[PDB]
């Protein structure tokens, strides 16, 4: 029988780096179960960053504030069972100034704008966070995602803390 | 930058055909790819041949550097492209032995294909693992013309958005691998509202990438700006050693891979990295790289599209690493 | 310090079908594609079929002269009696960091976990010792196995092919037909006429006949011999499974068709040159490179070889047996 | 039958050689036997490998050469042509080859002391027993291409900055 090897926040094995002559921190090798389960909920920590860009981890439990981004983004669950809602603001530059670029936190109160819809996420399914809309999580038991954005007001980094240094 | 090519004759022992492109010649035996080019010679088994060209055809060559193996490869300058022996070789470098010739990209991407479909026989498909596959060994025999040809799937903005590429199921002609027989296959719930039907979306995307019928293949499945996620499926070894011209990110989704690091300009071993489901990594721009993998595993390529980074990388106004800590 | 050996039967794998085994600080285990190699600081791969088909020629040679590189990491070097197993040790890029690997055994204790380790991991209808188009596959789970092909008697000359008491002529009655990429090769004998009593030592056979039959690939076998002359005739085919790097001169003579030899620095594995040869071509592979040869069509090679033990100190303490 | 095994000839042999990525052509001692031969004067054993005492002479037999004797063991093979080896076991083999000495002694074209014991007939690819304590001669047709396996000696040619690829 096949087995699919996949991770989840109580359950995952690093690998790592192996040195022959080379610095392991050059692999900025870490793994975003382990990100995601030291973290605040919905803290959006830095995994991988190439220039401007990232890829985001966090782990959604209970509901998060509103977010909304000058920009596309994607969100990829990896692990538990996260709802998505969608709301199109009425006026979207009064909570993104439109230069900006990363996902902006406009605050726990419900924003002005119309109901877009629902997204439920399990392991590996992944959705589209529009330019315009404002989105929040909710997670009943504790699940871990990525965001695919770009470095913004809401990107935490920590490298040291988080990569092989061997 | 070389326009020059040409069909050769068709062997009338092997029944295959010859090729040349500028002063590089192509020939292939019952075991063999031939190389030649002015100064030199080399063989390449034709298995590991055949898999590296279906990669360099069916990535329009890439980014970067695409070594064949030691010796053999390419350097997509988008647009052209350099086509060299030994030029990321110690050994060819140090004793000014390694050649190389530049190309008009559809030049040499025209003779790339007639290569081959004519070395490809029938049964054998180069972009599949060798467990679910024939064999490359003897004298021409037919062909494999439709393994060769696959349409190339990217995203515009996201899998399964209303007009951009599709979600795949069996009906479109996409199954599960036998290696992906366990993977959870239901659509994510979504409920819209009325108006909103186009933008609220999401997909399966690992069922995504249990349905993928080629190994080693990094496709477009999200977009934004220059910032790519590009995953594929994989089972035994990337048929190439990658030496990109910026940094890139993996995101192992499931199982194992081992990468074998070595110095993109020597080619000398420098590091080993073992990533099991959840790691990410980066591949810093002075390495080239090759993913081992016993069972068909998920893995998630991020690249950044830009093409202002190597020449940046090349300044130094760019790092080799995107990070320091 | 003495030379060891704790060799070890580890567990079987309950999904692949497959044992592991310990040589000293060396683990083997094997997959469907994969063979696995651990030592302590590091770890390595290599595809299955290329594994085996290089352990089937080390078992088969017993550790053969000098250094039989498997690949450009892992290996092992005879020191007749003993042997040293390897990783990085010819690799410049291990060495200059520190991180290459060497254990050194008894010869014995070596063997005996080598020859297990190929048993189990050679799986029915696949033969390592044959070239590709001529057998099956070794990828995938534990299925049967194929001992019969990796216990082939090695054949020696004591002093020519087919004298009384020495290694007979191949025949079809003995199990030797011709191969098929042999098929046109001539397969008379020549004509002896002994007089009376001197039947023993008037005596000659069909070489090229011989060596058409030869159901192995790179596997020089003894056909006569001179002092420590010995010449070892083989038939060739697809790629030598391993790169050898000779502690004395070997020479080449090409006998059929053609072969390619790459050519690479013994010590650091850096490319030196490439050796084209067709019949009647002979040359030198010297003492200071590795050698791996490439043949299209199976092929008919001379190795000739000087067996004496006396070689390896008075080339380290010429390179080439020939000054010019 | 499509198979074709190729062999090469006197008259029809075709050369390979070496490729320098970083090394000299002449560590190789890169020849060809035929090519050796057809050079050669009849019956001139000229060495093309030697590994410290031990050679392998490569010579064109053409005609009837002279007897030879040797302290030990040879081994000859027709490369290329019909050779026929006669043998005659030597009465006192002391009387023309010193033991203790090494490889072949021309011992002249009268026929030497002893009884006569076997006739080879030798074809392509055909390797005969030259045996300690014979004396041996050959009879070729037409010339034709052979190797010895044997010891540096007083019949051993040496000419290596000749045969071999010096670039
Ligand atoms: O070049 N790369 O880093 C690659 C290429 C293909 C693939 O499937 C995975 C990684
Ligand atoms: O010494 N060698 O590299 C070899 C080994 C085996 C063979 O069949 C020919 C040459
Ligand atoms: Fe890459």
């Amino acid at each position: 029988d096949v087995v699919t090897e996949f991770g989840a926040l109580t359950d995952y094995r690093k690998g790592g780096v192996e040195i022959i002559d080379d610095d392991p921190r050059n692999y900025v090798f870490s793994n975003v179960f382990e990100v995601a389960a030291n973290a605040a909920p919905y803290e959006r920590v830095a995994v991988g960053k190439n220039f401007e860009y990232v890829i985001e981890s966090a782990r959604a439990e209970g509901t998060s504030g509103w977010f909304s981004c000058a920009h596309d983004e994607f969100v990829l669950a990896m692990d538990g069972q996260i709802e998505v809602h969608l709301l199109k603001l009425d006026n979207s530059d009064a909570y993104v100034d439109p230069d900006s670029e990363g996902a902006v936190a406009i605050g726990e109160a419900l924003p002005e704008g119309r109901k877009m819809g629902r997204i439920v996420l399990r392991r590996g399914h992944m959705a589209l966070l529009p330019v315009g809309a404002a989105y929040r999580f909710y997670a009943e038991q504790p699940a871990a995602m990525l965001f695919q954005s770009i470095e913004g007001a809401v990107t935490v980094q920590k490298w040291g803390e988080i990569c092989q240094t061997e | 930058a070389r326009t020059d090519t040409e069909h050769l004759a068709i062997n009338n022992e092997t029944g295959y055909r010859s090729f040349r492109a500028g002063g590089f010649t192509f020939t292939r035996d019952e075991y063999f790819a031939r190389l030649t080019w002015p100064g030199g010679s080399h063989i390449i088994p034709i298995d590991a041949f055949l898999r590296a060209m279906m990669r360099d055809v069916a990535w329009g060559f890439f980014y970067g550097v695409v070594n064949f193996d030691h010796v053999f490869g390419t350097i997509n300058h988008y647009g052209e492209v350099t086509m060299f022996a030994g030029r990321f070789n110690d050994a060819y470098r140090n004793a000014g032995r390694d050649h190389e010739e530049r190309f008009k990209s559809s030049a040499l991407m025209a003779v790339f294909k007639d290569i081959l479909s004519d070395w490809t026989v029938e049964g054998y498909d180069p972009f599949a693992a060798p467990m679910e596959t024939g064999l490359p060994w003897g004298i021409k025999n037919g062909n494999n013309d439709e393994a060769i040809s696959r349409q190339r799937v990217t995203a515009r903005r996201m899998v399964g958005l209303p007009g951009d590429t599709p979600v795949r199921t069996d009906a479109n002609g996409f199954p599960v691998n036998r290696q992906f027989a366990d993977v959870p296959q239901e659509q994510p719930v979504v409920e819209a509202e009325p108006g909103f039907e186009a933008e609220v979306s999401a997909y399966n995307l690992f069922g995504y990438l249990s349905r993928s019928d080629v190994t080693w293949n990094p496709s477009v499945c999200s977009v934004v700006g220059d910032s790519l996620f590009c995953p594929t499926s994989e089972e035994f070894i990337l048929p190439v050693e990658h030496g990109n011209d910026r940094c890139e990110w993996f995101l192992q989704l499931s199982d194992e891979i081992v990468w074998d690091v070595k110095d993109k300009e020597s080619g000398k071993p420098r590091a080993r990295v073992t990533a099991r489901a959840g790691d990410i990594c980066c591949m810093p721009a002075d390495i080239r790289h090759q993913g081992y993998s016993t069972k068909r595993s998920m893995l998630l390529v991020w690249e950044n599209g830009s093409p202002k980074i190597p020449q940046m990388i090349a300044d130094g106004t760019a790092p080799v690493v995107p990070v320091t800590f």
